[PDB]
């Protein structure tokens, strides 16, 4: 009423309110005279044309045209500067990881290896169908014409010393004729004594993997004992009925005059069940010890009785089939 | 100065009444000028 | 330690291996050097007991696989805090002087990169080693710099003591927040008010139990639509239900949450949300009216609720004309006392 | 580790107010600490080494007070 | 210019990533609770903190050792007793230096005099 | 309670049944013997018989107890 | 009255969709490595790899080993500071750039390793040889599992991610295709590539995403993309555990409506892993069939498309779904029986195909669907 | 004790300029379309003829030249946040490429000049001026700040940087939060 808020923002917040009350909100709709842009969202924010102008070299117009510069988001702007909450894992899940880890662990640095290895021994037979004068002057460019620049940098960085890996890398580019084969020799060594620790290890990973995985993979499972003891009792039964109540007489006055006679409703669609569940109650009768015999057999026949008589099956069929 | 941030003390029914005086307001002067663009352009379409 | 063992005449003849044992024992992920394989103590629990073909065809993809080159785009196209803000980071210790500043946090900011080649002394201590350097006393170079720049004098004692005060972030007094009793101050100093959660502390994002997560996604928790000092049912407001479920189906409970202005509980589905907002901004129910709106002029035109005062500073009034009164939105609803109907 | 600072200022007062002691600095309490495991590992170590003599796995009450036997210190009701 | 880092972190916003009430005297409740400390027959230090303790230090010198539980009580007696007697004569050196309030110094020399540092 | 969580093994038995029974294990496997040498040594698995008839039995005997909690739940799941 | 709810039908192939297929992967992307206690593996790409070589899936498809991108066709998108920092920095020389370690947030959460440049300079040259070899016609589908980057910026590197790829290929594939839609099945939002193409109408975004307070926060409803892009990026928020029956009915019917309201010429598939039941980060209740069925789905429409790997923290499970995945796109099904490959330890216990979905709360309740298809459908109405 | 009477319009102006800067991460558009010496010639010219005393006048002439001063050799001390420090880094350094010392009052928006009214009172009292001098100064901010009042829809508008180009505050970059918060 103050020329303040607009229309559309008054219907939304009206809906929102009225919403339910469905011939009172279109009282409203209409009483009002509402006839069904800029909606830039809550996690995205613009910038000046000052901090647009960035160098791009490889843009063309098409670049320019296509790509937003001015409108940008941020997982710290969207957390409110608070942070964010990880999903829960189980400690089973948790020691899966670390098997993989550990596994990742492993293979990167044999693969790694082994891809220097590979290397290596191409250029050790490029090397050796040659003869010795021009073996000296022979060199080995960055990559040692390898697709990658740094995998056997890294391989040599760890096999050697922390210090000496950076020489022994030099003198592999400036005189490969003498540390190539050495270093190969050395990276085999490793290769094949990784290797060895590795099914050594492959063994214990499999091992927990058995008997850890169908457990990490069980969620509601892991804590459902904890769950069933908390929520199968007295006071959650009687809220469970007593919420269905609540929602019946609340959605009563407001359409559904024919108002139920019932709330919750169960099916029965096997009879055999019973019979199953009759099993494991005698089962537990007869291996108990804290129920007195004769409180033991009134039991029997208190459960036998109720099922004979609640439901059809007849006390003939019950014997029969137990 | 404590009088810049005033805070009005305004009752249901002045809001009552202010609502309903606004949307009249504007149901209807939207209303008259549908109302006088429909007879403009009735007197264009005589003249032309 | 001579790798290369070169000869007389500069050739080549056989290298030494370096210290390999020098690292081959690192510890790796495993607690163990990749070169020992497991130990007992970690194979008792792992393994179930402890008593005391090679026709691959992933070596055939280097032979199948062409480069590519053919884009359009080929070829070519001393402290732990800062003295100025009180944060962490990193800081350009002060030799002479036990403060610390941030590297942007001072007049003028200094580089990273380009930092000053001997010592680096603070505006404050810079200001002691000139005082001490001349002979003259404090009073003597202020009543100079007083009568020096004789076109001000009423700022000049404010000129002249501003030189030897460190630079520190500005802050706003005090005098200035207390009239806004909303408004608080953060721990590094920033704004925080009503809208804005007491912060979750590690013990009940971390440190709880794998069932019962702060996300109330994890499992089916029916103490949620139970009013905890009433005993009542939380009824979702749009829907006009509470969906508390059965337990033998917990997929027909529907989660419910409450507002943190009003406390009017909403279901997640009734108002579209797929969090539960745990931490962050306080959650705002849609039935609130809001702080701030834009409108079309057919520009906008922008308006903000006015902050929130002290009873101290804020006046309320009550308005003579009832009908019409331009409010600036900005009002309050007393009571209302069969004429009038 | 963890568990020495686990020996909490105010038990350190009840032990001194067993002690009869009325005014305590504030630097009794992490020294206190130390001197007292430096008492456990003396006592510990030779009950553990009484344990792995007797080819066992687990300390005993009993070994516990032979360790104090041989310290010369005696306790009573933990068996022995 | 010596510079040193604090914020000990390459990127910041770490977290949104992937990865009339009666008072008495200072000084009147201590003599009530000699008393109750005195009279009573409990052990002072916190069983679970203790028997952590005893874990966690006895660790070192064998690989999973296993403590009887009487074990850690008969240690738990035993400390305190230690303690008790070293503070009584604690409370006997501090009241020799015409004083009531120990200090650390007070029990070296009880220490050292006793022949053990 | 019981009958529903009964009913739920019950209305799916046929399905788990045939997808245990029919269970053909990869070859590499049983010649490098990576598969769980147990759950068959004790008879956890559930192969040649009726999945909700042995679930019934391993009940049995988890009430009787002469099963562990441990072990049944991980014949189960 | 939008959501249905149906159960998840078998996965068939279509014959009468035969598509050729072209594979990207570089020998060299395996042997790298994010960190030794990083979730974030590029090893997982090669096993993926041996799946589909000791499957012999490469008789029905062409392998390609694309030309890594050089400095300035990363700037294509990013920055030239960007890619000059992140060509340049190394785990040796960290300190001398510290400015620029918290500038394009490299450092922590994204951590150097000294085949940093080496590694997305694979992605980036994957992904465009991919979209360039769609845009050419010699292949219908490429498959690049090298990449995946959407969580990288123009200036900065978010959510293990430091070169976006698939702006690189979307930028590729706009030279001659009109609209390319962007699907992202990603557990996380797409952030870096909605927000590249944002305020575009040539690009349609759609994000399958959680979004609670997980990361990257972004990713709304309410986010449509503003100006010429408003309506042309599409985000489905959804809850934890979501499982393959409700996740087939939430994505088909909105994939559909886009495909026939949108009308793309070509198509980019972000593949994240990270959506499969049992994730070290993602949160879904996805199974390797729940996850394949979109790949499936997508592949119906005949639209020459990108298949672009990426997310996925446990390797196995990525590995499977992405071997499942590349079959499924050569109209086949491959048999639950994995054959002997040189990571073969890593699939226990049964050492089949299959991921088995976790048995946990599938709290995407119908109606939230219904109403988020709802908003999304009403939006869509205006992409004609 | 030293006290200034601040409305609170232009208290609620400089809490939401704290709310801006600190929490929604936005810094001032710099230059402004308004700067701090625009508005103290622009007030010294409208109450420069409020009255008819030269004595007055030549105290006026001295506080608008005195706030100036202080205002350039404070600005880099003590009279903005954490964040805009970097954007005054970025000035300086654009101010030495162009061989051109920065001076505050023709850069800086009156935002700023209101903190130093705000944060006024405390160097006040940290220095040893007497009594007069520190009751009239504080009668002439006050007086500025009434005549602030009069101008304050024309000084400190309120603007959403994502709609209008010519707001007073600018949303920030994630590079430039990075470098001004992350070391
Ligand atoms: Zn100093
Ligand atoms: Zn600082
Ligand atoms: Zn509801
Ligand atoms: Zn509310
Ligand atoms: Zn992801």
């Amino acid at each position: 009423s103050q020329d303040i808020l607009d229309l559309d923002d008054l219907v939304e917040k009206v809906d929102f309110y009225l919403g339910s009350n469905k011939e009172l909100f279109t009282w409203f709709k209409n009483f009002v005279g509402y006839q069904e842009c800029e909606a830039f969202g809550p996690s995205y924010k613009r910038l000046p044309k000052s901090d647009t102008f960035m160098p791009c070299s490889g843009r063309d117009d098409m670049c320019w045209e296509v790509l937003n510069d001015e409108w940008v988001g941020h997982p710290v702007w969207a957390s409110e500067d608070s942070g964010f909450i990880a999903h829960r894992k189980n400690q089973y899940e948790e020691t899966l990881f670390k098997i993989e880890e550990e596994r990742h662990e492993y293979d990167f640095y044999i693969e790694s290896n082994l891809r220097t290895i590979q290397c290596l021994e191409t250029i050790v037979n490029k090397i050796e169908n040659m003869t010795e004068n021009e073996k000296a002057n022979f060199k080995l460019p960055p990559g040692l014409g390898h697709t990658s620049m740094t995998i056997y940098k890294k391989v040599i960085r760890k096999v050697y010393d922390k210090e000496r890996g950076f020489e022994i890398i030099d003198a592999l580019h400036e005189h490969p004729a003498v540390t190539a084969p050495v270093v190969l020799k050395r990276l085999k060594q490793k290769d094949e004594e990784w290797r060895r620790a590795q099914r050594e290890w492959n063994k214990v990973w499999r091992e927990l993997e058995q008997k850890v995985f169908f457990k990490s993979l069980d969620h509601l499972g892991l804590t459902f004992k904890q769950a069933d003891k908390k929520l199968l009792t007295t006071k959650q039964l009687i809220s469970e009925i007593s919420s269905i109540k609540v929602d019946q007489t609340n959605k009563k006055i407001h359409w559904l005059t024919p108002k139920p006679k019932s709330q919750l409703d169960f099916d029965f669609p096997d009879k055999n069940i019973f019979y199953d569940i009759l099993c494991l109650a005698d089962t537990f009768i007869t291996h108990t010890t804290a129920y007195s015999n004769p409180d033991k057999e009134r039991l029997k026949d208190l459960l036998k009785y109720f099922i004979s008589l609640f439901f059809s099956i007849s006390f003939e069929k019950i014997e029969e089939s137990l | 100065f404590n009088q810049d941030f005033k805070i009005t003390q305004i009752d249901e029914n002045s809001i009552k009444y202010d609502f309903f005086d606004k949307i009249y307001k504007s149901k209807m002067v939207q209303k008259r000028k549908l109302f006088q663009f429909q007879e403009s352009l009735i007197d264009k379409l005589v003249s032309n | 330690k001579e790798l290369l063992e070169k000869d007389s005449k500069g050739n080549i003849i056989k290298l030494n291996e370096p210290s390999t044992i020098s690292e081959d024992s690192k510890v790796s992920v495993t607690g163990l050097p990749l070169n020992k394989g497991p130990s007992e103590k970690i194979k008792r629990e792992s393994l179930w007991n402890y008593r005391k073909r090679n026709d691959l065809k992933t070596f055939l993809t280097e032979n199948m696989t062409e480069e590519s080159n053919i884009r359009s785009t080929i070829g070519w196209n001393n402290e732990d805090f800062c003295s100025a803000c009180n944060q962490s980071g990193s800081f350009l210790c002060c030799d002479t002087c036990p403060k610390s500043f941030h590297f942007l946090c001072l007049d003028p900011p200094i580089d990273p990169n380009n930092l000053p080649k001997g010592d680096w002394h603070c505006n404050e201590c810079k200001f002691k080693i000139f005082i001490n350097n001349s002979m003259a006393t404090l009073k003597k170079i202020e009543s100079n710099f007083i009568k020096q720049n004789n076109n001000v004098k009423i700022f000049a004692k404010l000129l002249f003591n501003i030189d030897s005060h460190n630079p520190k972030q500005f802050q706003l007094p005090n005098y200035i927040k207390e009239t806004f009793p909303a408004v608080k101050t953060g721990s590094r100093g920033q704004y925080s008010d009503e809208n804005d959660k007491i912060p979750l502390t590690d013990r009940q994002l971390f440190n709880t139990s794998y069932g019962q997560s702060i996300t109330k996604l994890d499992s089916y928790n029916p103490d949620t639509h139970i009013d905890s000092n009433s005993g009542k049912f939380l009824i979702c407001y749009k829907c006009n239900q509470t969906r508390l479920g059965s337990w033998s189906h917990p997929e027909n409970s529907r989660l419910i949450m409450t507002c943190d202005y009003c406390q009017t509980p909403w279901h997640l589905d009734c108002v579209p949300r797929a969090s539960f907002k745990n931490l962050g901004s306080k959650w705002k129910c849609p039935l609130h009216s809001p702080t701030k709106v834009y409108k079309k002029i057919h520009n906008y035109k922008v308006w903000k609720k006015q902050r929130l005062i002290n009873k101290k500073n804020q006046l309320y009034y009550e308005p003579l004309q009832k009908i019409g009164y331009q409010n600036n939105g900005n009002i309050q609803i007393i009571p209302t006392t069969n004429s009038i109907k | 580790r963890d568990n020495i600072q686990g020996i909490t200022k105010p038990a350190i007062r009840r032990l001194a107010r067993r002690g009869g002691v009325k005014r305590i600095s504030g630097l009794i309490y992490e020294e206190t600490r130390g001197v007292l495991k430096v008492f456990l590992e003396n006592v510990i170590r030779d009950a553990v080494t009484y344990t792995e003599h007797a080819k066992r796995k687990t300390v005993t009450a009993m070994d516990v007070v032979y360790a104090l036997k041989r310290q010369g210190r005696t306790l009573y009701g933990f068996g022995g | 210019a010596r510079t040193k880092q604090t914020a000990r972190k390459s990127t910041g916003g770490k977290a949104p990533r992937k990865q009339k009430p009666h008072r008495y005297r200072p000084g009147t409740v201590a003599l009530r609770e000699i008393r109750r400390y005195q009279k009573s027959t409990e052990l002072l230090i916190r069983k679970l903190p203790f028997q952590r303790l005893v874990r966690e230090i006895a660790q070192d010198f064998k690989t999973d050792l296993r403590f009887q539980s009487s074990a850690v009580m008969a240690l738990q007696e035993a400390s305190e007793a230690y303690l008790v007697a070293l503070f009584e004569d604690t409370n006997l050196a501090a009241i020799h230096a015409k004083r009531v309030t120990i200090m650390p110094k007070d029990i070296q020399l009880a220490r050292r005099i006793r022949g053990e540092r | 309670t019981i009958y529903e969580r009964l009913l739920e093994i019950k209305q799916m038995n046929e399905r788990v049944t045939k997808e245990i029974n029919t269970r053909s294990t990869v070859t590499f496997a049983k010649d490098l013997d990576l598969l769980s040498s147990q759950l068959s040594e004790m008879g956890l698995d559930f192969v040649g018989e009726d999945a909700y008839k042995q679930v019934l039995r391993l009940s049995r005997r988890l009430i009787n107890g002469d099963l562990e909690h441990q072990w049944f739940e991980e014949s189960l799941r | 009255m939008v959501y249905e709810a149906t159960p998840f039908d078998p996965i068939t192939v279509k014959p009468s969709d035969k598509r050729r297929v072209a594979y990207f992967y570089d020998a060299d992307v395996g042997n790298y490595a994010y960190g030794a206690g990083h979730p974030m593996k590029p090893h997982r790409i090669r096993m993926a790899h041996s799946l589909i070589m000791n499957y012999g899936l490469y008789k029905k498809m062409e392998i390609y080993r694309a030309k890594p991108a050089t400095k300035q066709e990363m700037c294509q998108f990013h920055t030239d500071e960007y890619i000059d920092f992140l060509s340049r920095v190394t785990p040796d020389n960290l300190e001398m750039f510290k400015r620029e370690s918290v500038k394009f947030n490299v450092g922590d959460d994204c951590p150097v390793f000294d085949g940093l440049y080496e590694y997305c300079s694979i992605s980036g040259g994957g992904s465009m040889e991919g979209a360039a070899r769609l845009n050419r016609g010699k292949c219908d589908v490429a498959v690049n599992y090298a990449g995946g980057l959407h969580h990288a910026k123009k200036s900065e590197a978010s959510g293990f991610c430091y070169l976006n790829d698939i702006v690189l290929g979307i930028i590729e594939l706009l030279r001659y295709h009109p609209r390319v839609l962007y699907i992202d099945i990603d557990v996380h939002h797409g952030d870096g590539v909605e927000e590249a193409f944002y305020t575009t109408d040539r690009v349609m975004t759609c994000s399958f995403h959680k979004y609670g307070e997980f990361f990257p926060g972004t990713g709304e409803l309410r986010d449509i993309g503003v100006g010429a892009g408003k309506n042309y990026a599409v985000n489905v928020p959804l809850r934890d555990g979501i499982d393959d029956a409700t996740y087939r009915s939430v994505f088909e019917p909105v994939i559909k409506k886009i495909m026939e309201w949108y009308q793309p010429s070509a198509v980019v598939l972000q593949c994240g892993g990270d959506s499969l039941s049992g994730d070290r980060l993602g949160c879904f209740n996805l199974s390797m069939e729940g996850h394949a069925n979109c790949v499936n789905y997508v592949k119906s429409f005949g639209i020459p498309m990108m298949v672009v790997g990426g997310g996925g923290y446990t390797m196995r499970n990525v590995a499977r779904t992405w071997c499942f995945e590349t079959g499924l796109l050569n109209n086949v099904v491959l048999d639950k029986d994995l054959p002997y490959n040189e990571y073969y330890e890593y699939y226990g216990p049964d050492y089949k195909l299959s991921v088995r979905p976790s048995n946990m709360f599938n709290v995407n309740t119908p109606e939230y669907l219904d109403k988020v298809m709802t908003n999304i459908f009403a939006n869509l109405e205006n992409t004609k | 004790k030293i006290s200034l009477q601040i409305p609170i319009k232009l208290k609620s102006v400089l809490v939401d300029d704290w709310e801006y800067v600190t929490k929604d991460k936005k810094i001032c558009r710099l230059p402004a379309d308004v700067t701090v010496e625009m508005v103290l010639n622009k007030y010294e010219h409208e109450v420069s003829q409020e009255l008819e005393s030269p004595g007055s006048q030549s105290q006026l002439s001295e506080y608008c030249a005195g706030l100036k001063l202080y205002f350039d050799k404070c600005l880099g001390n003590m009279l903005l946040y954490r964040l805009e420090r970097l954007q005054y880094d970025e000035l300086l350094k654009k101010s030495s490429k162009d061989q051109k010392p920065l001076v505050p009052i023709r850069i800086y928006g009156a935002i700023h000049l209101l903190r130093l009214i705000s944060v006024l009172p405390e160097l006040i009292s940290s220095t040893t001026m007497d009594l007069q001098s520190c009751q009239l100064l504080i009668k002439q901010t006050e007086d500025f700040l009434v005549w602030l009042l009069m101008h304050v829809d024309e000084y400190f508008n309120d603007k959403d940087p994502n709609r209008s180009d010519d707001a007073l505050y600018v949303n920030t970059s994630s590079q430039y939060e990075g470098v001004a918060l992350g070391m």
